[PDB]
This record gives C-alpha cells, sequence and structure tokens, in this order.
C-alpha cells in the first residue's frame, strides 16, 4: 500500500537503503548485512575512492515524486500451510 | 577483471547519482522559472555549480576504460557521451578568456538600444521598439533608417570579438581531434557502427543540398507571386524584375513571410476560421482547453496525463501577487514529475499551442524506461515535429466542425482553403532559403574558404542566389551582419529547423495514409485511428536507444530524409500560382539596385 503521507521529506527521507552491488547470487530467505568495501578489480581493495564500492545506496523519497517512485510497504506474510503444532486453531463460527 | 563489466558498473553508479542530482536542479530551476527572488537565484546558482561539479567529477572516472574492447551497441553510446572532454582540453587562460568573450557577447546583445538623432532623450531598444517598428508600420524612410542603424552600431562593434571567438573554438576543436566546429556541429546526426546504418559527417551536406535543390521552383513561382502583389503597397519602390530588398520583409532580419498575410491575401472577401465567439459562449477556461487535448490524444490510444499534473501545473498567471516568465513550456523534472507552465487566455493560437506542448509532455512520457544518459530526441529535430503533426491535424475545420464548436450545418467551401494553403506557406516555405544561406555561410567561415577581406563580396551573392534579396545601402568591412541574430551572438546551431520542417509533413503523409484519409492531404486528421498511433509510438518508446535511420523506417518506412511530402501538401496552391502568373515575369537578377 502507499506511505506518502509517513515516509516521505523536502529534504528527502533519506533513511532506506538497498543493495546494489555482489560479486555472487542469493539464496531463498537469506539476509545479509554485511558491510565490507567491494572490490571490482584484481588489486588490493583499500577503502571507497577507486573502484572499490561500498555495496549500500540510498533512496531519496520526496512528496512531489510521480507513482512509480512513491514508496509501497510489502510485508510478506509467507505463512507455509504446514506449522503442524498450534497449527489449526479455528475462528470456529459459533450460533445459539 | 573482464572490462566491460567494470565499465557497467561504473554507469551503475553513474545512473543513479545523476537521477537525483539532477531532479534537485531541475526542481530548483522551476521554483526560479515560477517566482522572482534574489535568494531563489543564490538557489539556483548553487544548484548548478554542485550539478556541474558532480558532472566533471564523473567524466574523470570514466576515462579508464578505452573504447575499442566493447561489444555491446549500448553501453558504448553511454560511455561516448561520458568520455567527452567538455571543456579540459583547453589551457586555464584559454577556458577564461573562452569564457569571457562569450558572456560579453551574449551581454553586447542583451543590452542594445538606439536614440534618434537630434533628440538625446529619445533612445529605443531592440526588442522594445524595433521589432514594433518593423512588424506594424507601413512607412518606408523610418524602416530604411532602423535597418541601416541598428546594423552599423551593433556589427562594427562585435565583429572583433566574433572574431576571437572564431579562433578560440577552431583551436578548441582541433584539440578535440575534430576537423573543425562545423564539423563538431555536424557530428550530432554522425551514427557509426552498426552495419546498413552508417552515417558519416560528410554525408548530411550533400543530402541538404540535393534535397533543397527539388524545391526551388515552387520557391520561385511563390516569390514572383509575392513581387506581384507587393506592387500595390510599394508602387514606387519595388524593382519590376530585380530582387526583394530586405528592408520591407516585416522582420529585422527575414526569417519569416507571416506579416504579409493581409497585403497578400488572394480572396480578402471572406475572413478566415476564428472559433473565438463559440468559445466564449460557453465560458471556457483553461481547464476545459487542456482536457480537450487530452481527449483528442487518447482517442488515438496514447495515455492520459498522470494524476500530479492537473495538481502541480499551473495553468493561468496568478496575476500581480507573484511575477513570471510567460512562455509555453514542458518540464521533465524526471521521476514521475511532468509539468506545463503557459499563461492561457481564450484564442485559438493559445489552443493550439496547448497541443503542440501536451504532444512535446507525450514525447517526454514515451522514453521513461530507458537509461539516462539515452533520455531525449532521436536528434535534434523530432522533438518539435512531433509537436507539430498534431497541431497541425487539430486546426482543420472537419476536426473543429466534428467536436461540436462549429455549427453543425457549417458548409466548407473551396473558396478558404487557398488562403489557408497560402498563410500556412507564408511561414513554412519562405523560410528554408534563409536557413539554408546562413548555415552554409557559417560552414563555409568554419571551414576558412571566405578570407577575411572577402567575407561580403560572398555574402552578399549568396543572398542574391538563395534567398533572392539585395541590400538597400553599399555596406563595407566594417559592419558585421549576420551577427545581429539571436542564434549567432549566442553559440546555437541552426540546421534544425530544415530537418524538423522536412520530417513533419513526411510524418503527417504517412499518418494519412496509414489513417484511411480521402482526398488532398490539407484536409487531413490524425483521429480515430489506432493505425496511426501504434506506428508514431513503435518510434516514440524507442529514445535514442537505436540509431535514428531505424526509428525513422518504422514511421516513414524510409531510412532517409524526404521532400515528396513538402511539395504534396501544396498541391493546389502551386496549381493555383502557375495558373495565375502565366502573364508576368518568372526569376530574379541582380541588375537592379536602389544605389545605382
Ligand atoms: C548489451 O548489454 C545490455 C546490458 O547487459 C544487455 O541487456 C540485457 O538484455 C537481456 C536480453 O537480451 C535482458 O534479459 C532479460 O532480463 C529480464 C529481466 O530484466 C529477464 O526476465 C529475462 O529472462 C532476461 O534475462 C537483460 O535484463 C538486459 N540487462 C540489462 C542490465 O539491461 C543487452 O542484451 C546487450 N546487448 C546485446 C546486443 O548483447
Ligand atoms: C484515461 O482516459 C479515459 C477516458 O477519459 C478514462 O476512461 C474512463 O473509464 C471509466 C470506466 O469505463 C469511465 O467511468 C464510467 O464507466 C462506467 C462503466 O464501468 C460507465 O457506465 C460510466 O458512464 C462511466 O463511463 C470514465 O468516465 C472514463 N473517463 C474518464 C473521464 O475518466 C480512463 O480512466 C483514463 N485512465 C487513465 C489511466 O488515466
Ligand atoms: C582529453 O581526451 C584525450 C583523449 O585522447 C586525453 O588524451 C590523453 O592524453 C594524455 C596526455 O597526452 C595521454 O596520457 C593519454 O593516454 C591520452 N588518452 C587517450 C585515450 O588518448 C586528454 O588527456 C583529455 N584531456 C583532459 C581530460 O584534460
Ligand atoms: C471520429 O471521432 C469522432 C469522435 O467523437 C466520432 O464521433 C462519434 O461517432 C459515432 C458514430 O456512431 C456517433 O454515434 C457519435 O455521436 C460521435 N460523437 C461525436 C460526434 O461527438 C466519429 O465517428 C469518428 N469518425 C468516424 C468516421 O467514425
Ligand atoms: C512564490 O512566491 C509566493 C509569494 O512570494 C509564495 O507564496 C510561494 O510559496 C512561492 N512559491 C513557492 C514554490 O515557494
Ligand atoms: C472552386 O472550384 C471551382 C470549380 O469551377 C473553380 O472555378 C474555383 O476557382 C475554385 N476556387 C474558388 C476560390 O472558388
Ligand atoms: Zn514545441
Amino acid at each position: 500500500w502507499n506511505s506518502n503521507k509517513l515516509d516521505s521529506k523536502h529534504s528527502g527521507n533519506y533513511d532506506y537503503w538497498y543493495r546494489s552491488f555482489r560479486k555472487s547470487k542469493l539464496k531463498p530467505f537469506e539476509r545479509d548485512i554485511s558491510t565490507e568495501i567491494y572490490q571490482a578489480g584484481n588489486k588490493p581493495c583499500k577503502g571507497k575512492g577507486p573502484n572499490c564500492y561500498f555495496p549500500l545506496q540510498s533512496y531519496g523519497f520526496r512528496p512531489t515524486y510521480g507513482v512509480g517512485h512513491q514508496p509501497y510497504r510489502v510485508v510478506v506474510l509467507s505463512f507455509e500451510l504446514l506449522h503442524a503444532p498450534a497449527t489449526v486453531c479455528g475462528p470456529k463460527k459459533s450460533t445459539n | 577483471s573482464t572490462i566491460e563489466e567494470q565499465a557497467k558498473t561504473f554507469l551503475d553508479k553513474f545512473n543513479h547519482e545523476a537521477e537525483d542530482l539532477f531532479y534537485q536542479s531541475s526542481l530548483a530551476s522551476w521554483n526560479y522559472n515560477t517566482n522572482i527572488t534574489e535568494e531563489n537565484v543564490q538557489n539556483m546558482n548553487n544548484a548548478g555549480d554542485k550539478w556541474s561539479a558532480f558532472l566533471k567529477e564523473q567524466s574523470t572516472l570514466a576515462q579508464m576504460y578505452p573504447l575499442q574492447e566493447i561489444q555491446n551497441l549500448t553501453v558504448k553510446l553511454q560511455l561516448q557521451a561520458l568520455q567527452q572532454n567538455g571543456s579540459s582540453v583547453l589551457s586555464e587562460d584559454k577556458s577564461k578568456r573562452l569564457n569571457t568573450i562569450l558572456n560579453t557577447m551574449s551581454t553586447i546583445y542583451s543590452t542594445g538600444k538606439v536614440c534618434n538623432p537630434d533628440n538625446p532623450q529619445e533612445c529605443l531598444l531592440l526588442e522594445p521598439g524595433l521589432n514594433e517598428i518593423m512588424a506594424n508600420s507601413l512607412d518606408y524612410n523610418e524602416r530604411l533608417w532602423a535597418w541601416e542603424s541598428w546594423r552599423s552600431e551593433v556589427g562594427k562593434q562585435l565583429r572583433p570579438l566574433y572574431e576571437e571567438y572564431v579562433v578560440l573554438k577552431n583551436e578548441m576543436a582541433r584539440a578535440n581531434h575534430y576537423e573543425d566546429y562545423g564539423d563538431y556541429w555536424r557530428g550530432d546526426y554522425e551514427v557509426n557502427g552498426v552495419d546498413g546504418y552508417d552515417y558519416s559527417r560528410g554525408q548530411l551536406i550533400e543530402d541538404v543540398e540535393h534535397t533543397f535543390e527539388e524545391i526551388k521552383p515552387l520557391y520561385e513561382h511563390l516569390h514572383a507571386y509575392v513581387r506581384a502583389k507587393l506592387m500595390n503597397a510599394y508602387p514606387s519602390y519595388i524593382s519590376p524584375i530585380g530582387c526583394l530588398p530586405a528592408h520591407l520583409l516585416g522582420d529585422m532580419w527575414g526569417r519569416f513571410w507571416t506579416n504579409l498575410y493581409s497585403l497578400t491575401v488572394p480572396f480578402g472577401q471572406k475572413p478566415n476560421i476564428d472559433v473565438t465567439d463559440a468559445m466564449v459562449d460557453q465560458a471556457w477556461d483553461a481547464q476545459r482547453i487542456f482536457k480537450e487535448a487530452e481527449k483528442f490524444f487518447v482517442s488515438v490510444g496514447l495515455p492520459n496525463m498522470t494524476q500530479g499534473f492537473w495538481e502541480n501545473s499551473m495553468l493561468t498567471d496568478p496575476g500581480n501577487v507573484q511575477k513570471a516568465v510567460c512562455h509555453p513550456t514542458a518540464w521533465d523534472l524526471g521521476k514521475g514529475d511532468f509539468r506545463i507552465l503557459m499563461c492561457t487566455k481564450v484564442t485559438m493560437d493559445d489552443f493550439l499551442t496547448a497541443h503542440h506542448e501536451m504532444g512535446h509532455i507525450q514525447y517526454d512520457m514515451a522514453y521513461a524506461a530507458q537509461p539516462f544518459l539515452l533520455r531525449n530526441g532521436a536528434n535534434e529535430g523530432f522533438h518539435e515535429a512531433v509537436g507539430e503533426i498534431m497541431s497541425l491535424s487539430a486546426a482543420t475545420p472537419k476536426h473543429l466542425k466534428s467536436i461540436g464548436l462549429l455549427s453543425p450545418d457549417f458548409q466548407e467551401d473551396n473558396e478558404t482553403e487557398i488562403n489557408f494553403l497560402l498563410k500556412q506557406a507564408l511561414t513554412i516555405v519562405g523560410t528554408l532559403p534563409f536557413t539554408y544561406m546562413l548555415e552554409k555561410w557559417r560552414w563555409m567561415v568554419f571551414k576558412g574558404e571566405i578570407p577575411k577581406d572577402q567575407w561580403m563580396k560572398k555574402w552578399w551573392e549568396m543572398k542574391r542566389e538563395i534567398v533572392g534579396v539585395v541590400e538597400p545601402v553599399p555596406h563595407d568591412e566594417t559592419y558585421c551582419d549576420p551577427a545581429s541574430l539571436f542564434h549567432v551572438s549566442n553559440d546555437y546551431s541552426f540546421i534544425r529547423y530544415y530537418t524538423r520542417t522536412l520530417y513533419q509533413f513526411q510524418f503527417q503523409e504517412a499518418l494519412c495514409q496509414a489513417a484511411k484519409h480521402e482526398g488532398p492531404l490539407h484536409k487531413c486528421d490524425i483521429s480515430n485511428s489506432t493505425e496511426a498511433g501504434q506506428k508514431l509510438f513503435n518510434m516514440l518508446r524507442l529514445g535514442k536507444s537505436e540509431p535514428w535511420t531505424l526509428a525513422l523506417e518504422n514511421v516513414v518506412g524510409a531510412k532517409n530524409m524526404n521532400v515528396r511530402p513538402l511539395l504534396n501538401y501544396f498541391e493546389p496552391l502551386f496549381t493555383w500560382l502557375k495558373d495565375q502568373n502565366k502573364n508576368s515575369f518568372v526569376g530574379w537578377s541582380t541588375d537592379w539596385s536602389p544605389y545605382a
């Protein structure tokens, strides 16, 4: 759902980052928090500056962007119907 | 490591930085353009400084990858655009002198004013003064006086600066491994690479020459008709067989001949079409005009306007509370922000300008999916052409009659059509020789074929050979006539207009033929046609991702500039001109001069 009214600022809600670069692939349901500098060449990597990059880039939310740039909050409820124990609780409509 | 991957990563970083930087710059420019405040000027200067510094810094990091190792045909264009030395080829003193001379020329042209002789308290500025004299005065001596004066004070004071400007520009052009600065401008049309679609820089000159060699008879007949018609306003000042003097053309330089409609009208008894009265009787505002334009554009299958467009864009001037500059403009701020800025009043001209700018906006919205460096026109001519085809389609009597703005019994006759064709001709066909001549002179100067002491001897002969205009008074080497123009004093090309004029009629003919039109071209409407909408969209959405030849082939079907539609659009006008001037003198001679 759209969240313009609470996730934007005139100067910019520069509080959301996203991964852009990686010398590898991911696997399902993996979380990575690595902040190590990213290598692009053969040479040893020492901080930002030349080809070495920080593998985190930020968004630029502003209140007057178009629909394709405004934030949508996505909550992925991946309930796999196999929680066995405690699974099957039931709303159990009841009558008189 | 695989060099192409490293280049791709650099492009990925640049794309994400440039978007935000350019958005900030555009938003600051928009806010400054709406209002007027000194601190807004300061903010715009700071934002432009940041944008320029970011671009200059990001250019340096791109020089590590040589261009010769790339096999992708897509990242190659981006790298070629970024790898170009902007102004770093020159030395620091060279850049200082160049910026100094450019700003000096701009300021000198900006603040030009003229004082009437023997009246020290009576002075007029160029735009506030000489334009009104040239455009709405029937006098004779005053026009000659102003024409001599403005050139006399401007050219003699601007020639020496232009000499050094040319020298430094040529120095930079040779430094950037080009031939001359004319080659630098010609390079915009260059496409090298893919086989079957090569276009060398030198082919454009030959194409222009060959294409112009065909319309000359039509221009000859139209010029003969104009000279015949002018005998009623200037009985004792026009040569019977000579060329038309340049001081009686209704403009300071002679770019357009529009101001002659009321003097050369074929059948002046019946007035032209003006739909103002019905517009007033229904209490029309800007909202209705813009929603009508939206309905027309959606009629062919194109998308609508964005929800934010109706909210963030101003349509009428606020008044004395604020202070803006009234000039129609479609803004592409990026990231889904498109706005239109125009001061609107209920008149047909603004009703057409609305379509022009909305077509501009649709073209901007077409190629939003391409990378940042690729988001522009195929070349420097497609943009206004796509704008103007809609305007040509939307002002025909059939379209106005259908949409209910005109009487349902409105009988269209074959008497107004000649008037409409002449009105269109005097503003479209009468300007091509001027552009061609000016570009030819400029390229000859940049190449250097004309010695410094023999400029006028060729300049005034080219006028007689192309435009058919002869100077009214003798001139010496002190004068510098061409520098007086806006696009000559400022660094700007001029060959865009010829390409636009040729492209628009080709597009119109293709769309009309694919739209199942019956009859001559001048009575065509592109409405109600998905056949003509999908064809246009296949060119709109490409952007700069493909060579312009392929983009043209998806619409026209031919990969080269063509001239047949320009002559086709004027078939009945050509027939009438042939019929009318059977008993007159054809052609112009350089024998009569008013001073001798
Ligand atoms: C030149 O380089 C660009 C950039 O690497 C190449 O672009 C890539 O083109 C392929 C199709 O040929 C795209 O593949 C498809 O991507 C979608 C997801 O976007 C996926 O669902 C499809 O299964 C397929 O993999 C690819 O995304 C695209 N890459 C980028 C970054 O734009 C281009 O093909 C190269 N041109 C030539 C002539 O090789
Ligand atoms: C783009 O423009 C078109 C044309 O203006 C918009 O079409 C709109 O379509 C809806 C849905 O048909 C129309 O609403 C109503 O539909 C019912 C039938 O479901 C009908 O009985 C009503 O009489 C009415 O037509 C709506 O009026 C129509 N036009 C307008 C002015 O919205 C379309 O929604 C626009 N969409 C975009 C993406 O901008
Ligand atoms: C402008 O671009 C040229 C590209 O040719 C740069 O040329 C280089 O010149 C230096 C010094 O002569 C050489 O070390 C490089 O190998 C050249 N590069 C190439 C690709 O030929 C030139 O330096 C640039 N000027 C700037 C950026 O100020
Ligand atoms: C061109 O577009 C107009 C847009 O209105 C079409 O007009 C409608 O046509 C239908 C045909 O049955 C009429 O019932 C409507 O009343 C018309 N609406 C009007 C006149 O506003 C027109 O038909 C289209 N051209 C052709 C040849 O179909
Ligand atoms: C323009 O100026 C007016 C008055 O000075 C102000 O009310 C308005 O907010 C300004 N525009 C913007 C975009 O700030
Ligand atoms: C219209 O057509 C008739 C056909 O005879 C022709 O005589 C006339 O000159 C045409 N044009 C005008 C302006 O009436
Ligand atoms: Zn335009």
